[PDB]
């Protein structure tokens, strides 16, 4: 036994000296020798040796393509590592115990420095043995998730960054395992694909914060693994697409947004898709009729890059869509309309260029534009036949006709005539009959439901007509005259002509009909407001028509609101254009006409509120409802234009809610929305407001800093709490852009610290937000343990002492901490921050414990725990309220003593005791442990099945702390025995309590 | 399969055949002759003696040997068979391909025609015989492009000849089975199996009523068959070598035959004693076409393995010394490139043609550099020898008598060459990437606007061909036609990913490296293949002006400092191990 170990160790040393091409023969023989003897030693030596080769090769490869010192070429290194892996996997097949040692040796929570590109690639091919498939893939899944938690924890804390040197992460290792797999690593691909889908299946979004980011990173890694494996390996790309389409083509309505993005990325390599995995796309097309409308629209958009270059896929889709439309079954014609819309919204050229014994013939006929027009008109005529269907189909067509008419300018006449014919069914041509719209024909009675979205029909007509007059000009006059007639008769209507307050009930039939008719009138008024703004340019007469239309819109809105919603029909481009003229227009001619609109404060509120809706839709859904609402470049341009107006109005003139306050709300929403979606365009976003990102952000930050000072300079009763809360939220979001290693960040932290130290507000919510901003800035700068200690003293001074015979001196470090906010606002906030400090220290101790730089880390750990001891020392003798403050402090003391136990257990492994560790032990025994017993006594002495659960739940915390202290003292006895220094001389005898009933 | 990109280095107009002629068709209405050439081009000629230039048009859509052509529908439609495994329908009046039939799986060698029923059959090396109706094929459109296929079956070997009678009720097949199989095209049913030939059959004939059959085989014998009696009623041993072409008159009493022996005979069927030697050609006879304007036929057109097509008068056959000595009418032919040599730079090729002329070609620019005349080809190879090594990045095939250059994914980008070494004025260049961008220059998908690679342009008329390795032709077009609407959609379907990466995505191919370890003359290093020796000289200089004090040697031979390691490894190293260079002080 020992002889086998000795000879194996000798051969391990010979690895370095001998040639690499002789390694695979040696490993195969060494694995056979391993069977009758040591198994872990052989595997450890091979893995460690090849990991060093990988690391050395990576360093020498990184650099210019000039003369490099290349000890091993990349081509032969991957070939050698590949055949070593196959030998190990084949050995595991005939030796089950060899496989168990490999999993045990590479078992992960710790970083597991043993993991490497070679060891990860070894595990992926081991999955070809079904006996090890699940546990190996589970080992890899836990490794990447834990690795991302390490990355998240390091990024958020400056204290860890100064201590922990950067180490490679499992996510990076696996990505280059895929990259290295191009050297004929076909045995790794099978387990590579399964690992990618496990990451996506287990950590995909479940929309149906601490863990969401590592889950999102883990899910994104699976998409990267699958996408890169698709490009490189041809024998596996067919399986990848089939599994992706399986997850996407379903009626389950599960969140599949991440799978749809992977499908879109895969189909960007259309020749790769068409070559091998071509039938799967067509089979998914066959199931489009059975799928729901929302799935069809998202699936067809995902495979749009494939249909853009390929005619066969486009031709097959047209055949499926034509068959689905002719099908008598419903919910399939809706998908056919959606499919035909998407094809006609995106492609100007539609069309092409069997039985057992029937074959296709390659006819060499030149492309015919005239035949293409008839092909498009045939689909356009079919879509016109779908305008008499349910209101769901009508809504889709009205949204699609604008993009269809912009794409195919040759379909403009067909679309416009179709829109005109539909409008004639609901328009009264009589010059004096009121109302001009038949709102009773839009209602289908069989239960009352909406049949025709008349408001959406005019929105499509107005936008299509607007495109017509500025794209093809350089029936249209008939449409221009109808809209003017509609506008005049809607204004002169007295709201009684629409049969509208009569019932407005949410249950009765007449109330449902009245409620729907109320929405249509408001929707029509919005569209006519948009129409009259553009037509006749800036004329006073037309703007008076807009104001008259708005009053009709607002009066009906007030009636529905008080007796009690829907999206606005204004395009985001118009809202941006309306706001700019309504607030930032100084042209002499326009001022006369704009004074009509500006005089109505309710109109001012309406214009800003609709802009807030557009931003809110972007945050919720990722796109805006109106025209061009799914174009990221045009949404961003409107975001910049709206932001400029909102910035100007708020700052130039200070202060339902006021207009300036509403602009502040829109600014906060935009800043959050821009960072969430247009992350790479932040420099362009900040540029368009009127140096680098940090310099421009600091200019805006200082601009909002002055605003907050003005409210704080006001009186306590006059304090505008709503505005101050918004300013801190804006400052918090903007401060995410500053670089922490910059003077601009230091100024932001210094300003926040000064505001907290000097301003005393009675608003608990304002204090909580301000402290959260201060702690967010501070943690990325340095350890907040000194900040935490000073805040605990303020809570002690304001709330007094539990002794009731001593007087605690009021430090007054921070004025924001007053008698009202000291608890439960500040106390709960500082306890949550000390929790994060302990999690950081617990992470360090775990790394050191598995590691065996130690002396610098050990001193910093003791320094953190030493300062955090004084923070807890102040809180354990404070007369906290009996609510969640006591519950959280008791739970946090248990975490403090658990962390102390982990530090002591670390020295048990290392000390075969330094002064700093001894002084920490002495401090814990003189300033925390005796006072913990006093606090426990203080808490207990002073004072259906739901109550039964509550009383039994309250019996948990105090015994949990008692176990934590006794567990801590148990291991200090072990350390004193092992290190021969008595650490229990600093600890007094434990104090026990007994119950006695009066 | 893997898609290959190939192109032909040729002129815009190739008036004359650049290879042999496989088939002939004569149009009596317009006095037009059709030649199916081995250069993959069908040409139309005027048989009028007044015209000093008989050339009319070239019908260029095939990519390999055109084996058979039949003129149908009163000379309005031409059906062609080719070695590219396709059957194609043409407009014989205009000269453009209308449709392509891809039902065959091997070379298509024979075409049968029934004038009365307008029925055409195509047979080939895949042992399949397919029946087609010309009117159905001619009425095909882009929308209506489906055809029901009726195929004969029962042939256990590759068909080399096919025949139909005028009425379209009998079809005979000749193959390497050494037997003749007869079917009924109407019912697609077998009738009989004629036996007696001892070799492959390449010529078949039938009379108007379809009861007598004439066959010629490689054994050198002509056999007259009776379909009523299912037996060979006469055997004629006229030629010394195999018989490859047969022609008969309307009375079906005189047979005109020719083959490998280059001699053409007119044999009387009712008695073989009357045998007239019409002529003796300069090449083996591949096909013959009779002039049926008058009885007896005044002349016969002969196609051989040479590029020249000759007409021989038949004045006096019925009225050994050959009857004719010089052909009455001659259609000129070009020269076929028979030998090819790629120079050491992997950019220029020296070719020798059938006239012994030597020419200098530029693959990169897809053009001829200069003609050298009847210069010794082997001496010219040594005269243009250069001390440089470039990896192979293209392949050359001369099956059509023209320079066709093939680019495959495996080695298309294997040749990296510095611009200074080439004629372009040094940025580092990939020859395969530059050529692909020049071939797809007119493709709008490659425009991001600048056109092409910015260094050279292939001629706009260069035929660019996309096809599967050892398979079918996916798409064929000219270089200047990529910007068209119909071509762009076809290009999106057919261009493979490995060409998209370089021409559309504008990615750069890999940079190959050679690992070499320096050893002092009495430390492994990897570098670019085009790295010069001077760079290795200066690396040692810093380890221990650089050119003057340090000299490098390999295999006990001094190394040119301006020379690169790619050339060093290929020429001087002469070993299977990693390159070793020795540094010694000057």
């Amino acid at each position: 036994a020992e002889e086998v170990e000795f000879v194996v160790e000798k051969a391990l040393s010979m690895f370095s000296k001998m040639n690499l091409q002789e390694i695979p023969p040696l490993v195969y023989q060494l694995l056979v020798l391993s069977s009758k003897g040591s198994r872990k030693s052989v595997l450890e030596g091979i893995i460690a040796f090849f990991s060093a080769l990988d690391k050395q090769h990576n360093e020498e490869q990184s650099g210019d393509e000039l003369l490099d010192v290349v000890t091993v070429p990349s081509g032969e290194l991957r070939h050698v590592e590949g055949t070593i892996i196959l030998h190990i996997v084949f050995a595991i097949k005939l030796d089950y115990e060899l496989g168990r040692e490999l999993v045990k040796h590479l078992k992960v929570g710790d970083s597991n420095n043993n993991l490497s590109p070679f060891s990860i690639a070894l595990l992926l091919s081991v999955t070809r043995i079904q006996r090890f498939q699940d546990q190996v893939l589970d080992l890899l899944k836990t490794s990447v998730v834990k690795s991302f938690k390490d990355l998240q924890l390091l990024q958020g804390s400056k204290f860890l960054q100064n201590l922990v040197p950067h180490r490679s992460y499992v996510s990076t290792m696996i990505l280059e395992v895929v990259k290295n797999s191009v050297h004929s690593w076909d045995h790794v691909t099978q387990g590579l694909v399964e690992l990618g889908f496990i990451l996506m299946d287990s950590y995909g979004p479940k929309k149906v914060s601490l863990s969401r980011m590592p889950n999102q990173h883990a899910c994104k890694l699976g998409a990267n693994i699958l996408l890169e494996t698709f490009k490189i390996h041809e024998m596996i790309r067919q399986e990848i697409l089939e599994q992706v389409l399986n997850r996407v083509v379903t009626r389950a309505s599960s969140p599949i947004s991440h799978f749809l993005d992977l499908l879109s990325n895969i189909v960007m390599y259309a020749p790769l898709v068409l070559q091998s995995c071509s039938s799967k796309v067509t089979e998914a097309f066959d199931y489009l009729s059975f799928l729901p409308l929302q799935t069809v629209q998202r699936l067809l958009k995902a495979v749009q890059p494939l249909l853009k270059v390929s005619m066969s896929m486009r031709d097959c889709l047209i055949l499926v869509l034509r068959k689905a439309m002719f099908a008598n079954q419903l919910d399939a014609r809706k998908s056919a309309v959606a499919g035909f819309l998407l094809l006609l919204k995106n492609f100007k050229v539609l069309g092409s260029l069997l039985s057992v014994s029937q074959v296709h013939v390659d006819v060499h006929s030149h492309y015919n534009s005239v035949a293409n027009e008839t092909f498009c008109l045939e689909i356009m005529d079919s879509l016109r036949r779908c305008l008499s269907q349910q209101a769901d189909v009508r809504l889709m067509l009205y949204e699609g006709f604008y993009d269809v008419l912009r794409r195919n300018s040759q379909l403009a006449n067909s679309v416009m005539q179709t829109l005109l014919s539909q409008l004639k069914q609901f328009y009264e041509p009589k010059p004096d009959l009121l109302p001009p719209l038949k709102l009773e024909a839009c209602i289908l009675t069989q239960k009352i439901s909406l049949q025709e979205p008349l408001d959406y029909l005019l929105c499509c007509i107005q936008h299509c007509l607007a495109w017509y007059k500025n794209t093809v000009i350089p029936f249209y006059e008939d449409l221009d005259d109808i809209l003017e007639s509609i506008t005049n008769r809607m204004i002169k209507s007295e709201l009684e002509d629409f049969e509208l307050s009569a019932d407005f009930s949410q249950s009765t039939s007449i109330g449902i009909k009245n409620n729907i008719c109320a929405f249509l009138v408001m929707g029509v008024c919005e569209v006519l407001i948009e129409y009259n703004f553009s037509i006749s340019s800036f004329s006073k007469n037309r703007f008076e028509d807009i104001l008259s239309l708005f009053m009709c819109y607002k009066k009906l809105s007030d009636i529905l609101n008080e007796k009690a919603t829907s999206d606005s029909l204004l395009s985001m481009k118009f809202v941006s254009s309306l706001l700019t003229a309504l607030f930032r227009d100084s042209i002499q001619s326009h001022q006369e006409s704009l004074s009509v609109l500006r005089s109505s404060n309710e109109f001012m509120r309406y214009a800003v509120n609709v802009a807030l809706q557009k931003v809110q839709q972007l945050k919720e859904t990722g796109h805006v409802s109106g025209p061009d609402g799914q174009n990221p470049e045009k949404i961003f341009q409107n975001l910049c234009d709206i932001t400029r107006v909102l910035l100007w109005r708020y700052t130039s003139i200070p202060t339902g809610k006021s207009i300036s306050l509403l602009c502040l709300e829109g600014l906060q929403k935009i800043f959050s929305a821009v960072q969430q979606f247009y992350q790479p365009k932040i420099q362009q976003f900040l540029r368009a407001l009127d140096v680098s990102v940090t310099q421009r952000t600091a200019f805006q930050i200082r601009q909002f800093q002055r605003s907050l000072l003005n409210l704080l300079s006001s009186q306590e009763e006059d304090f505008n709490s709503k505005e101050a809360l918004l300013l801190v939220t804006v400052l918090t979001s903007l401060s995410k852009l500053l670089e922490p290693s910059s003077p601009q960040f230091v100024q932001m932290l210094s300003w926040t610290s000064k505001i907290c130290k000097e301003n005393s507000r009675e608003d608990a919510l304002f204090c909580k937000s301000l402290m959260n901003l201060l702690f967010s800035l501070h943690v990325s700068y340095k350890s907040p343990v000194i900040l935490l200690r000073d805040l605990s003293q303020d809570i002690h001074g304001h709330l007094g002492d539990i002794d009731q015979d001593v007087e605690v001196e009021k430090t007054n470090h921070f004025a924001i901490v007053n008698l009202r906010t000291a608890a439960p606002t500040v106390c709960l906030l500082v306890l949550s921050q000390a929790e994060k400090v302990l999690e950081e220290v617990d992470w360090l101790i775990t790394k050191l414990k598995g590691q065996v730089p130690n002396q610098p880390v050990e001193k910093a750990i003791i320094m953190q725990l030493g300062t955090l001891l004084t923070f807890f020392h102040e809180l354990v003798q404070t007369a906290l309220p009996s609510g969640s403050c006591v519950d959280t402090l008791l739970k946090d003391l248990c975490k403090m003593y658990t962390t102390l136990t982990a530090l002591v257990r670390y020295y048990l492994q290392v000390c075969q005791i330094p002064k700093n560790m001894e002084k920490l032990v002495k401090l814990s025994g003189s300033h925390l442990t005796p006072l913990c017993y006093s606090f426990i006594s203080y808490v207990q002495n002073k004072s259906v099945a739901t109550a039964m659960a509550r009383v039994l739940r309250e019996t948990k915390p105090i015994p949990n702390l008692i176990f934590a202290i006794e567990q801590y003292e148990k291991f200090l006895i072990h350390l004193s025995k092992k290190s021969k220094v008595n650490l229990m001389q600093h600890m007094k005898l434990s104090t026990s309590r007994d119950f006695k009933i009066k | 399969r893997k898609v290959q990109v190939s192109y032909v280095i040729r002129d815009e107009v190739e008036k004359y055949n650049r290879n042999g002629v496989n088939a002939l068709q004569l149009d009596p209405a317009l006095n037009r002759l059709f030649t199916a050439g081995r250069d993959s081009i069908i040409r139309i000629w005027s048989v009028n003696q007044h015209k000093q230039d008989p050339y009319i048009a070239s019908m260029e859509h095939h990519t390999d040997w055109v084996n058979d052509i039949v003129l149908c529908c009163n000379g309005k439609t031409l059906i062609s068979a080719s070695s590219d495994t396709t059957v194609k329908v043409w407009n014989a009046h205009k000269g453009f391909c209308m449709s392509t039939l891809r039902t065959h799986k091997d070379y298509v060698k024979a075409l049968a025609y029934a004038k009365d029923k307008e029925l055409v059959a195509s047979a080939g090396l895949d042992r399949q015989i397919f029946l087609w109706d010309v009117n159905t094929l001619t009425a095909l459109t882009a929308s209506n492009n489906t055809v029901t296929t009726s195929s004969l079956s029962g042939n256990k070997d590759s068909i080399y000849s096919l025949a139909m009678n005028q009425l379209g009720t009998i079809i005979v097949s000749g193959s390497t089975e050494k037997v003749l199989r007869v079917w009924d095209p109407r019912t697609c049913a077998k009738l009989m199996k004629l036996k007696g030939h001892t070799d492959n059959v390449k010529a078949l004939l039938l009379n108007r009523d379809g009861t007598q059959c004439l066959s010629g085989s490689s054994d050198g014998t002509i056999r007259l068959w009776s379909l009523g009696q299912q037996r060979c009623i006469a055997t004629y041993r006229v030629h010394d070598e195999g018989v490859w072409a047969l022609q008969v008159n309307d009375a079906f009493t005189h047979v005109y035959s020719g083959g490998r022996d280059r001699k053409i005979y007119c044999t009387d069927l009712r008695n073989p004693d009357i045998r007239v030697l019409i002529c003796e050609e300069k090449a083996p006879v591949l096909k013959m076409e009779l002039d049926r304007s008058a009885d007896p036929p005044p002349a016969i057109w002969v196609a051989t393995t040479k590029s020249t097509v000759n007409k021989w008068t038949l004045k006096g056959i019925h009225n050994i010394t050959p009857l004719c000595t010089q052909p009455d009418q001659v259609i000129k032919g070009g020269a076929s490139i028979i030998q090819c040599h790629i120079l050491n730079d992997k950019r220029h090729i020296l070719t020798k043609d059938t006239n012994n002329n030597v020419a200098y070609w530029d693959v990169l620019k897809a053009c001829k550099v200069e003609d050298l005349g009847k210069v010794d080809f082997e001496d010219e190879i040594k005269k243009r020898f250069k001390m440089v090594y470039v990896p192979n990045w293209f392949s050359v095939d001369l099956k059509t008598g023209m320079l066709t250059i093939t680019l495959d994914e495996s080695d298309c980008f294997a040749a990296w060459v510095s611009a200074k070494d080439a004629g372009f004025s040094d940025p580092k260049l990939n020859l395969g990437g530059l050529l692909l961008q020049a071939l797809l220059e007119y493709w709008p998908r490659t425009h991001v606007v600048q056109k092409g690679n910015g260094y050279f342009q292939v001629p706009p008329h260069t035929p660019v061909i996309f096809g599967e390795a050892g398979g079918r032709t996916l798409f064929r077009l000219l270089c200047r036609d990529s910007g068209g609407e119909t071509e762009s959609m076809l290009l999106n379907e057919t261009v493979p990913q490995w060409v998209i990466d370089i021409t559309v995505d504008k990615n750069m191919p890999k940079f190959n490296k050679i690992p070499f370890y320096l050893q002092p003359h009495a430390d492994r290093l990897s570098a670019s293949d085009m790295l010069q020796v001077r760079k290795v000289m200066e690396h040692v200089y810093e380890k221990i002006l650089a050119e003057e004090k340090i000299e490098l040697l390999c295999q006990d031979q001094v190394l040119d400092p301006n020379m690169d390691l790619r050339t060093v490894k290929h020429f001087i190293w002469k070993s299977g191990g990693d390159l070793t260079l020795h540094y010694r002080q000057k």
